[PDB]
């Protein structure tokens, strides 16, 4: 069983791992195939206990990743992209 | 540690906090598992300060 | 620095990751009542399969248990152990 | 490792492979990076004799 203030800590609003679909970020891209189609992203998470409130990026970052790129039937190259991520979280109104 | 969760479910028991005071306690008891019965204390003398 | 592509690939690729969940998601039933914590930290399928003829689903699940602050408004709260699912192995596969 | 990486890089923009020879390749290179040439020149070979 998990204890109750270790839930409590684990849950409350942070930056945590996210599985992120490129095309959600990149969406006027969709002529395109990525692989990996989805990659990791620090993203705001977790409750803020309150109704007043709400987990909100408060610093963010920029990152940048190889991914693999195909134009269906002309090509494809491996390049990078960049990726926004959440460095600090914070309940906010 | 099984005490400093019990003082932890202790300080989320009191009905007549806000939810702002609630996190405040928990979190300083999280942050700082050593003062346990101080912020145990003060927020008893606060839940009933609050008593409707 | 730049991440990897097979660093990239590893990390993406279909598997267990810790995921918050809504409890009220959990529990549809109880909206009556109010949670503190509202969430839970679950593990759950997540990621790609890179090919569009498989998907990513658990082939494996296990229940957890958690201690949640159980608030019924004005007429009580107390901590009650509650149970949730979670995924113990993800694999891709044909839909 | 910027060796293993540069292998997978490699194997990943063969144009021939399709999706479940492409993930094998490159599970198997990160599962074991020490077979990353031999990996290689598999995919390379098998690349050549899918060819249309």
């Amino acid at each position: 069983v998990v204890k109750f203030m270790d839930v409590y800590q684990r849950s409350y609003c942070h930056p945590i791992e996210t599985l992120v679909d490129i095309f959600q970020e990149y969406p006027d891209e969709i002529e395109y195939i990525f692989k990996p189609s989805c990659v990791p992203l620090m993203r705001c998470g977790g409750c803020c206990n309150d109704e007043g409130l709400e987990c909100v990026p408060t610093e963010e970052s920029n990152i940048t990743m190889q991914i693999m790129r195909i134009k269906p039937h002309q090509g494809q190259h491996i390049g990078e992209m960049s990726f926004l991520q959440h460095n600090k979280c914070e309940c906010r109104p | 540690k099984e005490m400093h969760n019990a003082y932890a479910i202790e300080i989320a028991l009191l009905p007549n906090l806000n939810d702002q005071q609630f996190h405040a306690f928990i979190w300083s008891l999280i942050d700082d598992p050593s003062q346990s019965a101080n912020l145990l204390a003060e927020a008893k003398k606060l839940n009933d300060a609050q008593a409707p």
